[PDB]
This record gives C-alpha cells, sequence and structure tokens, in this order.
C-alpha cells in the first residue's frame, strides 16, 4: 500500500510541474506581448507620420495689413499671403 | 518550498482532498482563460500590424 503522504506529495509535485510549464507558457506570451506592444506603437506612429505634409520656408518682407504679408520664398518668388489667426 | 512540504506532509487529508485540488483547478482554469484571451488579442493585433 502506497502511503497517503507519498501519494499527496507525488500529486503536489505533478501539479507544481504542470503549473511551472503553464507559467513558462504565460511568460513566453508575456514577452511576446511586451515586444509586440512597442512594435505596434512604433508602427502606429509611422503610419500617423506618413500623412503629414511639409511647409515652404520663406522670409517676411513687409506687413501690408492685419491679414496680409509679403513673403519671399527661398526659391525666389514673392507672394502676398495671409497669417494664421492665433499667431 | 519548505512550508509547502510541511503542509503536504503533516496535513495529508485536510488539505489535499479539499483545499489543494480546488485551488489548483481554479488557478488552472483562470490561466487557461487568460492564455486564450491573450492569444486571440495577439492574433488580432498581429493582423493589424501586418
Amino acid at each position: 500500500m502506497a502511503d497517503p503522504r507519498d501519494k499527496a506529495l507525488q500529486d503536489y509535485r505533478k501539479k507544481l510541474l504542470e503549473h511551472k510549464e503553464i507559467d513558462g507558457r504565460l511568460k513566453e506570451l508575456r514577452e511576446q506581448l511586451k515586444e509586440l506592444t512597442k512594435q505596434y506603437e512604433k508602427s502606429e506612429n509611422d503610419l500617423k507620420a506618413l500623412q503629414s505634409v511639409g511647409q515652404i520656408v520663406g522670409e517676411v518682407l513687409k506687413q501690408l495689413t492685419e491679414e496680409k504679408f509679403i513673403v519671399k520664398a527661398t526659391n525666389g518668388p514673392r507672394y502676398v499671403v495671409g497669417c494664421r489667426r492665433q499667431l | 518550498e519548505q512550508d509547502g512540504i510541511g503542509e503536504e506532509v503533516l496535513k495529508m487529508s485536510t488539505e489535499e482532498i479539499i483545499q489543494r485540488t480546488r485551488l489548483l483547478d481554479s488557478e488552472i482554469k483562470i490561466m487557461k482563460s487568460e492564455v486564450l484571451r491573450v492569444t486571440h488579442e495577439l492574433q488580432a493585433m498581429k493582423d493589424k500590424i501586418k
């Protein structure tokens, strides 16, 4: 007759081994999630940054009125242009 | 692990029959549900990132 103490010890050891295996699986999944969260954050940032247009760089020569400025693009041409309100 | 060994030794029937088995079953069910949810979310997010 196997001792009940020995049976309980063997059952506890088997359950601990199964728990360790599932904990290893959970740790692998947690590492996967940790890496993929940052990877997806970077991918989302890249996608958001793709849809952004630049801005011409120029020099202000003179202000004609409140909402009218003379601006000289570095290319060479001079334009009469407006100004953003909260500026 | 010494505390666990002492418990499983001194209390062979008062803990293994009722306490240990139910705790292990509840834990295994909870972690299985968590693993399934995590796998589903990971698959969806991987499709999105692709």
